[PDB]
């Protein structure tokens, strides 16, 4: 998530016809990056507002909420909404979804470390084998 | 000793377990025809999710001695397949099984052998002839890299489990008992959480040295243990309180009705024999 | 000669491709001149056009499997 | 099986095989792809432009020692 | 060198070749160059040496001070303790605010933001939440922002620190709670070698019975 | 020795399959010596069948008064239960595979026949029984291997039977089992026309020490799996269906018992117990993995 001129200086590698540029300012490319800008904080986060998310993005909440109306009117969203509150939603997948996540979360974790330290306690391995065939 | 220590494959296939029941057999079978533990070659396949590898189904195969080597008679592998692909298309050749000592040049000439029909085969070893307590399978895979000036493949170990078959489990269940059907169920449990009891058990064994004496003072021991006493219970959720009520419920009810299907079955049969002797049914 | 022979062809080949799939691009517009050896001499291009004609029809799909190695439908 | 017929891909790959005067071809096919490795649902049987039943008997298109079940079949497998 | 969760790989021999060889003044510029490792905030075998041990109650007594900091203390003990601890980057002032949030987390499914917030002097939802985003984007956070429970949704963490030692207790603890979740279960186990084996002996008899009821 | 049975001998096997005792009696094989490459195969290619029909050529053998299933499976085809002689089309599988099997030794010869129901079982039909009754009068000893995937999904038990069944001429003696099993409309009508023309093999296991170390070593790591189930959410609507079936077998048990297939009413309560005792299994599973990782407290 980089930010105006941390690439304005990505100006200079645009082309003439695209640094002729938009009706509501915010480039083709501008407002191509805040696609993809929000996108990374969309595929992120788990809920937000848009006085919240605008003044995250510097920008007004009508026109975050409003395009957010637009990134969908592409399609490519995912999520869900209340205009009222004014609010998107993060989901928590909560359930067996975050059970086995995290089940086969500490699956992994364990056996990192089971196998780091049978690497680094090879004869500790064999030792902790011979205890366990005693157990 | 020419192996290469590398990377996964493409491995993802269904599995059976009296194929390794073959695995068993095609050794019980060279060593009879042979009298003598028999170095033998299956047709190893198994799952592939996503980084995990899971060496499951390889049965009796061919393996001749090329005046020292283990050999996959490769084209009479191709007529094998051919002989099953017709109605084994279920599985494909990841890879094959043998029985002796530690992999050797011989396992890794016809592991090379499997790597002609595929690209990046799979490396099994079993032995009932080794000395080990763990499930004897050892399995290899390959990277490319250049090391040396030279551009070599690469083939290491990486771990598995077992089919998910819910007959293929039930059998596995028996087999193990051989004979009360949850019990023959929660012992697939039983088995499963005790053998990586063992492996966290071993884990906590050469753990406890750790703060003991004499064994490697490492920061990334226990702490792993606090992010594990912050995975308990997961979904204190009301979220899955609410789910569970919903289960329960339903099969409660379910089994509320079955008291109905019992006693109703019960009271038919009684106004059956009320039609029976009280009456000309 | 060239309307007549086009239609006893079309009806020749919706009937091979229905029996077998092939069905390939290459191979099979090998096995077409293969079946029909006594007719005549066709376009060794046009194989492509060949199988075109009858993905048209509905008697044969095209395979995602390759340019050629296609799929029968219907 | 009794009845020794071909089963013959569109290149004209004919295939003998033992089955019986009744010998299902729904299980011919089964018998095709558990020998050659193409599975029968692409091998289209067709008896004389006009397709065979893939639930039927083979003699019951007086299919015979020489008769040809259709395949269009695949490339894959074989 | 070595490769699981630590800072800058280079940070294990280079820093024992640094004490070994840099120390006093060479010594702080040792420890300037340790303070951006994240995951190896602690040095438990790393102050092992006794350069590390001069480094410690040397002049460098109060970056001793810090790094059982990184193993003890919080960032909000250094809001209470500004003085003692050696200098730090705002980025490693807020590293020490992640040291403290990676530990609450760790000890809770979720942090509140106001608990983070007030410990680590925290303001306002936007330098909070760049902090928290940062920390997730280190990648030690799963789960995401828990902004209902105000809170942030935890599905994973990444081991912060060495973090000087409960070690034998802390695995002694572990161990004591897997036997005790065994043991209830285990307890389960034959309570279902009584119960459905308990079946298998009832109905068998009960069959038996009616089976003898006929003739 | 636990490997003394895996012992194929061809010399001793291949004597016992031209022995022809079921000429002199039908009912001489009572044993069905099974190495378990049929449940391997015959299970996961049912299931993995879905619910297409399928038919071959099983590998085995024959030991002093039995039939041996060295293997049994599925294909991936169609049409059995309703094929005319179905399980033929597939012996080509071994018509290929049994051959160069010997050539590793596997000196076997082909004995039987691979096939499944997927959903409803693995057996032969009316036309089927057609195939099976022509062919034990075409290929004696011949078996009707009978097991149902679904069945063995929701059931945790192998119900398998070795349906020798009884040629034309040789009716049920003493021991006919004829297991009765509930038909789709296709072949009620005509297993209620050939129900009690077969009986079954007693159908006993062979294998070797490593195959019960193996097994057991299996449940050594797949406890884990064991915990990370969720089939409630597999087949409810399993249940839902066998909700509407049991509804339904309640309004036929009805319009049986009405004025006056037997017994409807005691049968359906017989399986609505039955179904109802899987589901609520299916829930125990699952309560208990979640009262185990969700009773965990900090
Ligand atoms: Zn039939």
């Amino acid at each position: 998530i980089i930010r105006g001129n941390q690439l304005q200086e990505f100006a200079a590698m645009l082309m003439p016809h695209q640094k002729a540029t938009t009706a509501d300012g915010s480039s083709i490319l501008d407002r191509a990056v805040i696609e993809h800008n929000l996108l990374s904080a969309s595929k992120l986060y788990n809920n937000i507002t848009f006085e919240e998310l605008g003044a995250l993005l510097e920008i007004p909440a009508a026109k975050a909420e409003k395009i957010a109306s637009q990134m969908i009117t592409e399609g490519r969203m995912n999520g869900f909404i209340d205009q009222i509150d004014g609010i998107v939603h993060f989901e928590t997948r909560e359930a067996l979804p975050t059970w086995d996540k995290q089940i086969q979360s500490l699956c992994f974790q364990v056996n990192n470390l089971l196998e780091k330290i049978s690497q680094t306690a090879p004869e500790w391995t064999a030792q902790a084998m011979e205890a366990q065939m005693a157990q | 000793s020419v192996m290469a220590c590398g990377v996964t494959g493409s491995v993802s296939v269904a599995l059976h377990p009296l194929v390794i029941l073959n695995i068993s057999d095609h050794w019980i079978r060279m060593r009879s025809q042979e009298g003598r533990p028999v170095q033998v070659i299956g047709a190893l396949i198994g799952k592939q999710e996503g980084r995990n590898i899971e060496v499951m189904n390889s049965f009796e195969l061919l393996s001749h001695t090329v005046e020292e080597k283990i050999i996959i008679d490769k084209e009479y592998y191709y007529t094998k397949e051919e002989q099953f692909k017709q109605v084994f298309k279920e599985l494909e050749f990841l890879g094959w099984y043998t029985t002796g000592g530690p992999p050797d040049p011989s396992d890794i000439h016809v592991h090379k052998q499997v790597c002609e029909i595929i690209e990046s085969p799979l490396f099994l070893k079993l032995n009932p002839m080794t000395k080990h307590t763990d499930l004897p399978v050892s399995v290899f895979e390959s990277v490319i890299d250049i090391i040396n000036g030279e551009a070599t493949m690469l083939f290491a170990e990486l771990t598995y489990t077992l089919a998910t078959e819910e007959a293929e489990r039930i059998g596995v269940d028996h087999v193990a008992r051989m004979t009360s059907t949850v019990a023959e169920h929660l012992i697939a449990q039983h088995s499963a959480i005790k053998m990586l009891h063992s492996r966290v058990k071993l884990i906590l064994e050469y753990v406890k040295a750790s703060e003991a004496g004499e064994v490697p003072f490492n920061h990334e021991i226990l702490r792993e243990a606090y992010a594990l006493c912050h995975c308990l219970p997961v979904l204190s959720t009301d979220k899955f309180k609410t789910d569970f009520y919903d289960q329960c419920n339903d099969v409660g009810l379910m089994a509320y009705l079955g008291t109905i299907t019992k006693t109703c079955n019960t009271m038919n049969q009684f106004v059956n024999k009320f039609n029976v002797l009280y009456d000309r049914q | 000669v060239d309307e007549d022979r086009k239609m006893y062809l079309q009806a020749a080949i919706v009937r091979i491709m229905k029996a077998r799939k092939v069905l390939r691009h290459n191979a099979l517009i090998q096995e077409v001149i293969s079946q029909s050896r006594a007719r005549f001499n066709p376009s060794i291009s046009m194989i492509k056009k060949c199988i075109e004609v009858l993905i048209d029809k509905q008697y044969i799909e095209r395979s995602q499997a390759s340019a050629d190695e296609y799929s029968y439908v219907a | 099986g009794s009845m020794l017929i071909k089963v013959k891909t569109l290149t004209g790959k004919e295939i003998e095989i033992d089955i019986e005067p009744t010998d299902k071809v729904e299980r011919i096919k089964e018998r095709v792809e558990e020998k050659e490795g193409i599975p029968p649902q692409q091998q289209r049987l067709i008896y004389s432009g006009k397709q065979m039943n893939d639930e039927k008997t083979a003699a019951d298109y007086k299919i015979m020692g020489g008769s040809v079940l259709h395949l269009v079949l695949a490339l894959r497998g074989g | 060198m070595a490769g699981e969760q630590k800072p800058s790989s280079n940070l294990l021999e280079q820093f024992i070749l640094l004490a070994k060889g840099t120390s006093g003044s060479a010594l702080t510029a040792l420890i300037s160059q340790v303070l951006e490792a994240p995951g190896v905030y602690v040095f438990g075998e790393l102050l092992e040496l006794a350069n590390v041990q001069e480094l410690a109650e040397g002049a460098n007594a109060a970056y001793l001070q810090l790094l059982n900091l990184f193993a003890y203390g919080t960032y909000p003990d250094y809001i209470a303790n500004k003085e003692s601890l050696p200098e730090l980057s705002t980025a490693q002032q807020n590293k020490l605010k992640h040291l403290t949030i990676v530990s609450l987390a760790s000890r809770m499914k979720c942090i509140p933001y106001s608990v983070l917030l007030k410990d680590l002097e925290m303001r306002n939802l936007r330098e909070l939440e760049d902090l928290i985003i940062e920390a997730v984007y280190t990648d030690i956070i799963q789960g995401k922002l828990d902004q209902r429970n105000q809170l942030l949704e935890v599905d994973f963490c990444i081991g912060r620190d060495i973090r000087k030692k409960d070690l034998s207790a802390i695995a002694r603890t572990l161990q004591e709670w897997c036997v005790g979740c065994e043991v209830v279960l285990s307890g389960i186990e034959e309570q279902v070698s009584r119960a459905n084996q308990h079946k298998e002996q009832q109905l068998g008899l009960k069959q038996q019975i009616e089976s003898e009821v006929a003739n | 020795s636990i490997d003394e049975i895996y012992k194929y001998d061809k010399k001793q096997q291949q004597e016992i399959l031209a022995a022809k005792p079921w000429t002199k009696d039908h009912h001489y094989f009572k044993y069905c010596k099974i190495s378990a490459l049929a449940l391997l195969k015959m299970v996961m290619h049912a299931r993995s069948g879905g619910n297409l029909e399928v038919m071959g050529l099983m590998l085995g053998k024959v030991d002093g008064e039995t039939m041996i299933i060295m293997d049994s499976f599925a294909l991936p085809v169609e049409g059995t239960e309703t094929r005319v002689n179905a399980q033929a089309a597939a012996y080509e599988y071994m018509a290929a595979y049994i051959e160069n099997a010997k050539q590793v030794g596997r000196l076997e010869n082909a004995i039987g026949w691979y096939h499944s129901h997927p959903g409803y079982g693995c057996w032969l039909s009316g036309i089927d029984v057609s195939t099976q009754m022509l062919n034990q009068q075409f290929q004696e000893p011949f078996v009707a291997v009978v097991i149902d995937p679904t069945r063995t999904i929701s059931a945790g038990k192998v119900n398998l039977g070795a349906f020798r069944t009884y040629p034309k001429g040789y009716k049920p003696p003493d021991e006919g089992p004829s297991e009765y099993q509930t038909i789709p409309l296709n072949k009620i009508e005509d297993f209620g026309v050939h129900c009690k023309q077969y009986y079954a093999l007693e159908v006993s296991y062979f294998k070797s020490s490593l195959d019960r170390k193996l097994l057991e070593l299996l449940w050594n790591k797949y406890w884990v799996n064991t915990l990370s189930s969720s089939s409630l959410l597999t087949n409810a609507d399993y249940t839902t269906g066998q909700v509407f079936d049991l509804s339904e077998k309640l309004e036929q048990s009805e319009a049986q018992l009405g004025r006056g297939s037997e017994d409807k009413l005691a049968k359906a309560t017989r399986d609505s117990c039955k179904t109802t005792i899987e589901a609520i299994h299916g829930l125990m599973s699952q309560v208990i993995k979640d009262k185990l990782f969700n009773q965990i407290n900090i």
